[PDB]
RNA sequence: CAGAGUGUAGCUUAACACAAAGCACCCAACUUACACUUAGGAGAUUUCAACUUAACUUGACCGCUCUGACCA
C-alpha cells in the first residue's frame, strides 16, 4: 500500500526495460566470413559468436548471406572451346556486433585472425549508415512505442 | 483427514500435499530429500556422502540419480514414509536421469502420489 | 502521504544505469533457485514463514548425547581419494557407468550410512516426530 | 590457432556426402574444401579477361 | 523564433486536474549557462504574442 | 620536461602463411567427422552412377563409366606438385626470410648498439612534440634501411610498457631512465631489401624470442604476444 | 525429397560405439585446453594494454587522450586465412573464364 | 638483492562435521547462430613438522604480489 513502508515492493517493470559511433568505442561492426566450406564458416561464426559472450560483447544478429555459385570452366586441350571443369560455391555467415571499444579492438581483431581456419575470409566493415534498421516487432513492442507516440 | 496447504494456483510449485520428494542436482552433486509440508526434511539422500560416494564412478550422471533413489527409497520405508508428491518442471520431467529415479522410487515401495484427504 | 521503508528494498542493489551489459536469468531453473534463497531470510516484512513457520525459540537448544568422535580429516580425506582413482582407472566400470546399467550394492551402502552419518539422519527424524518436544522438552 | 575452429562435420540433417579435396589457387597455394565429386585436387585457371 | 502552434498536438502526460499556473515551479530555477534572466514571481499563460 | 625519455616502439608481426599441422588427436577426431559424415549422407549424383552402371553391366548407353572417370582425377592430381610447407630456410634456419616457419607468427628484432654494446631490441623511435605516441611507430618503418612494407595499425592505445634507468653512468636528474610503449601492427605485404640482412635484423618466434632480448625486456614482450 | 538417394544403415559395432564413446570425452578436454589458453592469452593482453595506459597518463596526459581515441582507418580490414600449402614462385595456371550464378 | 605482505581449481566471509561445497567453465545433441534444456568432462587447500580437530593457529619451506637495490 502506498502509505505503508512496504510500498512499491513489487515493482517489476524498471527491471526489465526502464546506433552512434562515439570517438572512443566503434558502434556497430559487421563480421563477414567468406569460406567455399559451408561448414568452416558456420563454426568459425559460432566460434566468433561464443567469443564475443565471454569477453561482454553484445551481438546484435548472427545470419547468413545468400549463397553464390560459381562455375569454373577450363579450356579444352588443344582446342578453342571453354568446357566445365568444377562448380564453386561460396558461403558467407555474418556475425553483427555492437559496443566496442577501439583500446579493446587490438586484443579482439588479433585474437579471431589468429584463429582463422584455412580458406575462410575474414571482412569486418561498418554499416550503421546504410542503416535500414527495420524488423518484424510483436504486437506489446508496436503497443509500448504507440503510446509514447499518443 | 490432516488438511493440505491447498492454494497457491498462480505460482509453482504447489502446496497441497503432506511430502514431497525434492530433487537437487547441481554441478558436481545430486541430492534427492523428502521433506514435510512446514518445511522440515524428513529424510536424505545425497552424493556427497562417503557411503554413496565410494560406490559411484561419478556423481553427476544418470547412475549417481538413479542410485539415490534406491538408496532413499529404502530410508523411505524405514522412516515409515510411503506417501510422498513429486513436482518436476516440464524438461526435468522429460529428463532420463528423473525417470529411473522415479523408477527407483516405485520399485522401492513408495508410490509418488499421495492419498486424497478425507473431508467427511 | 509515504512512509520510508524500514529495511533494504528487495531489489535496490540493482544498478539501473547500465542495465543493457547486465547478466540475466535467462531460465527458469536459475532463477527458481535464487528465488528460495530469499525466501528463507528474514525480512522486516509480513511473511508467510511469520504466521505459519513452526514457532521456536531464539535460545539454542543443548545437547546432552556423546561427544562427538575424533577423526583426522588430512588422513580421511586422502584415503578417500585414493579409493576414486582405482574405481575410474576401471574400464569396466566407466562403460557400465557410460552404458547407465552400473549400480551399487543398497546392503553396502547403508553399512556406512549408519556408522559415518546415520545418528545425524536419526537425530533429525526424531526431531521431525517431536520426540525431542516431548520426551526431553 | 587455426585448428580452433576448423574441424567439424555437417549439421544437416539431410545433405549429400562430401569428400575432402584440395583446391589450388592461381598462385600454386591450396585449401581443403569438401567437394561433391571425389577429385583429389582442384586447380583454379586464370581468367583471360583479367589479364 | 518560436513557432504560433506545435505542428502536431499531444496529450500530456500530466494528470487531468491540472494547476499548470498555481503553486510555485519545481522546474528551470536556476540558471544554466547565463547570469542574468528574468523572474516570475506569478502564475499565467504566455501565448504567441508574448 | 620529464627524466623519463619516451620511445615509441613498434611491434611488427607476419601472420602465419600455412595451416598448423593437426595433432594426434585432432587427426583422430577428423576421421570421425567424416566417418559419421558419410553414414548420415544421402547418395551423391557420383555415387549413384556407379550403383547403376553396375545393375546394367551385370545384366547385359554411357561412354565413361563413374570408376573410369576416378582415375583421370587421380593421374592429373599426381601430375602436379604440391608447395612446400617447409620451406629450405627452415632446413637452413636463416632466421632472416619470412619464408620460414609459416605456421607460426614472427617478430620482428633489430641490433641497435647502445653504451657501445650490441642489444637487440624492438624498432623505435624518440617521440616527438605536435606528434601522437601511435605516429612514432609509423615513424620507425622510414627509418629501417631499404624497406618496402606496408604496416596494418591496430587502434591507437600501446600494447605494452618497460621502463629502465641508466646503469649510474648517465643518470642524471634531466635524464633519469626511459619509458617505452610497444605497437602492435600487421604485416600485410612487403619484405626488406637485399643490401643488408644478416646484421641488420631477424626474424623469430616467441618461443625463440629470448635468446635474442634480455630477461627483463623479454618480461614485457611476451605479454602482448600471442603463440596460439 | 525422393527416397532412392537413401543409403543403407550398417549399424555400427560394439567396439565401434566404445571407441567413439572414448574418443568424444578425450576431445572435450582437448577443446577445454585450447579456451583456457585463449582465456588467459586475451587476459594477458588487456591487463598489460591497461597497465601501459595508465603508465602513459602519468607521464603525459595529453598522449593518453589520444591513444583511447577510435581509428577511422583501422576499417575497412580484410585479412585471408591460411593455406594448405605457400604459393609457387614461378607457376602458370591454365586459361579459363569464370561465370556467376546468382 | 633484501624488505614487508600473502596463500582453497576462475570467484566466494563455502567448509560445524556427516563433508573438500556452491557458482563460473568445457564437449556433444537441439538452434542459421545465441540462449534454454538434455546428455557428458576436467578440476583445487604452497609444502612440512608443532600436545591434536588444524582448508582454519604458529614458524619454516615455499610460490606470489608490492616497494627500493640491481638497471641500456
Amino acid at each position: 500500500y502506498k502509505t505503508k513502508p512496504t510500498h512499491g515492493i513489487g515493482k517489476y517493470k524498471h527491471l526489465i526495460k526502464a546506433n552512434l559511433g562515439t570517438d572512443y568505442e566503434y558502434g556497430v561492426l559487421n563480421i563477414h566470413l567468406t569460406a567455399y566450406d559451408m561448414t568452416l564458416a558456420e563454426s568459425y561464426a559460432q566460434y566468433v559468436h561464443n567469443l564475443c559472450n565471454s569477453l561482454s560483447i553484445k551481438v546484435e544478429e548472427s545470419y547468413a548471406m545468400p549463397t553464390k555459385t560459381i562455375e569454373v570452366l577450363q579450356l579444352q586441350d588443344q582446342g578453342s572451346k571453354m568446357l566445365l571443369d568444377s562448380v564453386l560455391t561460396t558461403h558467407e555467415r555474418v556475425v553483427q556486433i555492437s559496443g566496442l571499444s577501439a583500446t579493446f579492438a587490438e586484443i579482439f581483431l588479433e585474437i579471431i585472425q589468429s584463429s582463422l581456419p584455412e580458406g575462410v575470409r575474414l571482412s569486418v566493415k561498418e554499416h550503421t549508415e546504410e542503416d535500414f534498421k527495420g524488423r518484424f516487432k510483436a504486437r506489446p513492442e508496436l503497443e509500448e512505442l504507440l503510446a509514447k507516440l499518443k | 483427514v490432516a488438511r493440505k496447504e491447498r492454494g497457491w494456483r498462480t505460482v509453482f510449485p504447489s502446496r497441497e500435499f503432506w511430502h514431497r520428494l525434492r530433487v537437487i542436482r547441481t554441478q558436481h552433486h545430486v541430492e534427492a530429500l523428502v521433506e514435510h509440508q512446514n518445511g522440515k526434511v524428513v529424510v536424505s539422500a545425497s552424493t556427497r556422502e562417503w557411503a554413496i560416494k565410494k560406490h559411484l564412478y561419478s556423481t553427476r550422471n544418470v547412475v549417481a540419480c538413479e542410485s539415490i533413489g534406491r538408496v532413499l527409497a529404502q530410508r523411505c520405508l524405514e522412516a515409515g514414509i510411503n506417501f510422498m508428491v513429486y513436482q518436476p518442471t516440464p524438461w526435468e520431467a522429460a529428463s532420463d536421469s528423473m525417470k529411473r529415479l522415479q523408477s527407483a522410487m516405485t520399485e522401492g515401495g513408495v508410490v509418488l502420489r499421495e492419498p486424497q484427504r478425507i473431508y467427511e | 502521504r509515504r512512509t520510508p521503508p524500514l529495511g533494504p528494498m528487495p531489489n535496490s542493489d540493482i544498478d539501473l544505469s547500465n542495465l543493457e551489459r547486465l547478466e540475466k536469468y535467462r531460465s527458469f531453473d536459475r532463477y527458481r533457485r535464487r528465488a528460495e534463497q530469499e525466501a528463507q531470510a528474514p525480512h522486516w516484512w509480513r511473511t508467510y514463514r511469520e504466521y505459519f513457520g513452526e514457532k521456536t525459540d531464539p535460545k539454542e537448544k543443548i545437547d546432552i548425547g556423546l561427544p562427538p568422535p575424533k577423526v583426522s580429516r588430512t588422513q580421511q580425506l586422502l584415503e578417500r581419494k585414493q579409493a576414486i582413482q582405482e574405481l575410474r582407472a576401471n574400464v569396466e566400470e566407466e562403460r557400465a557407468a557410460r552404458l547407465r546399467t552400473a549400480s551399487v550394492p543398497l546392503d553396502a551402502v547403508r553399512a556406512e550410512w549408519e556408522r559415518t552419518c546415520g545418528p545425524y539422519h536419526k537425530q533429525r527424524l526424531a526431531e521431525y516426530y517431536g520426540l525431542y518436544r516431548d520426551l526431553f522438552h | 590457432d587455426s585448428s580452433r575452429a576448423s574441424l567439424t562435420r555437417v549439421h544437416r540433417q539431410a545433405y549429400a556426402r562430401l569428400y575432402p579435396v584440395l583446391l589450388v589457387k592461381q598462385d600454386g597455394s591450396t585449401i581443403h574444401i569438401r567437394y561433391r565429386e571425389p577429385r583429389r585436387m582442384l586447380a583454379m585457371p586464370i581468367d583471360l579477361d583479367t589479364l | 523564433f518560436i513557432e504560433r502552434a506545435p505542428l502536431v498536438p499531444k496529450v500530456r502526460r500530466e494528470p487531468k486536474n491540472l494547476s499548470d499556473i498555481r503553486g510555485p515551479s519545481t522546474e528551470a530555477t536556476e540558471f544554466t549557462e547565463g547570469n542574468f534572466a528574468i523572474l516570475a514571481l506569478g502564475g499565467g499563460y504566455l501565448h504567441w504574442g508574448h | 620536461g620529464s627524466p623519463w625519455r619516451l620511445l615509441g616502439a613498434l611491434c611488427l608481426q607476419r601472420p602465419p602463411v600455412v595451416s598448423k599441422p593437426l595433432t594426434p588427436l585432432q587427426e583422430e577426431m577428423a576421421s570421425l567427422l567424416q566417418q559419421i559424415e558419410i553414414e548420415r549422407s544421402l547418395y551423391s549424383d557420383h555415387e549413384l552412377r556407379a550403383l547403376d552402371e553396375n545393375q546394367r553391366l551385370a545384366k547385359k548407353q554411357d561412354i565413361l563409366l563413374a570408376q573410369d572417370l576416378e582415375d583421370m582425377w587421380e593421374q592429373k592430381f599426381l601430375q602436379f606438385k604440391l608447395g612446400a610447407r617447409i620451406t629450405e630456410a627452415d632446413e637452413k634456419n636463416d632466421r632472416t626470410s619470412l619464408n620460414r616457419k609459416l605456421d607460426r607468427n614472427l617478430v620482428l628484432l633489430v641490433r641497435e648498439k647502445f653504451g657501445d654494446q650490441d642489444v637487440w631490441i624492438l624498432p623505435q623511435a624518440e617521440w616527438q612534440p605536435g606528434e601522437t605516441l601511435r605516429g612514432t611507430a609509423e615513424r620507425t618503418l622510414a627509418t629501417l634501411s631499404e624497406n618496402n612494407m606496408e604496416a596494418k595499425f591496430l587502434g591507437n592505445a600501446p600494447c605494452g610498457h618497460y621502463t629502465f634507468k641508466f646503469p649510474q653512468a648517465m643518470r642524471t636528474e634531466s635524464n633519469l631512465g626511459a619509458k617505452v610503449f610497444f605497437f602492435k601492427a600487421l604485416l600485410l605485404t612487403g619484405d626488406f631489401s637485399q643490401a643488408g640482412n644478416k646484421g641488420h635484423h631477424v626474424w623469430v618466434t616467441k618461443d625463440e624470442l629470448g635468446d635474442y632480448l634480455k630477461p627483463k625486456y623479454l618480461a614485457q614482450v611476451r605479454r602482448f604476444v600471442s603463440d596460439l | 525429397l525422393d527416397k532412392a538417394r537413401e543409403r543403407p544403415q550398417v549399424e555400427l559395432t560394439f567396439e565401434e560405439t566404445e571407441r567413439r564413446a572414448l574418443l568424444l570425452k578425450k576431445w572435450s578436454l582437448y577443446k577445454q585446453q585450447e579456451r583456457k589458453m585463449e582465456r588467459d592469452t586475451i587476459r594477458a593482453m588487456l591487463e598489460a594494454q591497461q597497465e601501459a595506459l595508465e603508465e602513459l597518463q602519468l607521464e603525459s596526459p595529453k598522449l593518453h587522450a589520444e591513444a583511447i581515441k577510435r581509428d577511422p582507418n583501422l576499417f575497412p580490414f580484410e585479412k585471408e586465412g591460411p593455406h594448405y600449402t605457400p604459393p609457387i614462385p614461378n607457376y602458370q595456371p591454365p586459361e579459363g573464364r569464370y561465370n556467376d550464378i546468382t
